[PDB]
């Protein structure tokens, strides 16, 4: 589902951002 | 504004501030990298 | 009532709030995103 | 199997839907 | 008796109590939901 | 293996059957 | 003796006490349900 | 590897056999 | 890679080694 | 000396203290059963 | 994505280095 | 440099403050084994 609205954060063990985030 | 190359590394509060600053609708959502999506 | 678009980012208990309001005989189920269904 | 009363809840590291929930 | 629908959003303990008086030999194996069987 | 005998449960993070329960 | 039908349903410690009397020399590993071998 | 003396024990979340024990 | 002085230990549940250790 | 077969069902702590003892450069990785590698 | 500055590490159980780090 | 084979069994402290050294850009990312990428 692609929402306009969403943005994902992808997090290491650390919670530090693993991948650029992106909307979606 | 679709992406934050410069999030990197940070972490989640920081990059909570920073997305919520250019993109004060965004929905946040926080996975462990490798989640199958 | 069979989607609840609204209820992205927002909390467990806030969401069983919404849907039972809706959907009085909802059996809500809570898991991780990317669990294999 | 599509059980009509059944709603799941994909919950992100912090409990917040990550996904439309639906009835299935 | 070889299945349980009444069962779906009840607890593992109430699921217990229901499934011995049905079925006093069951051997009762809790898993998480997405478990490769 | 089949086994008549044995019935498990699949427990959502709350610990709810999230699946109707089936012998085997 | 290579196989223990009916310790499924009993716990790890029922379960190894009743291999090392059957079999002395067991090597017990204790794996979740679901580990790819 | 077939090893003769080897028996891995497959426990649920409950710490119970949730599969046949076999040697192997 | 195989890296002729790394030795991997696959354990179970309780710690023991599961597995033969191997070089590599 | 490239196996150690008589180390299945051992402790981490006897298996590293039996590798470093016939392997003193050995580089001791540690990882659950069943990760893909 | 090849990302020129990031360089993940990837841990054991023990959080040791299992295998050797690269940019990307 | 782009690699760093002699961090093969150390800690990630360690680890950190070898890269950093050597390139003092770096971000970081510390994932568990077998995380698919």
């Amino acid at each position: 589902e692609y929402r306009i609205d969403r943005v994902r954060l992808f997090v290491d063990k650390l919670d530090n951002i693993a991948q650029v985030p992106r909307v979606g | 504004k679709t992406e934050w190359p410069e999030l990197v590394g940070k972490s989640v509060e920081e990059a909570k501030k920073v997305i919520l600053q250019d993109k004060p609708e965004a929905q946040i959502i926080v996975l462990p990298v490798g989640t199958i999506v």
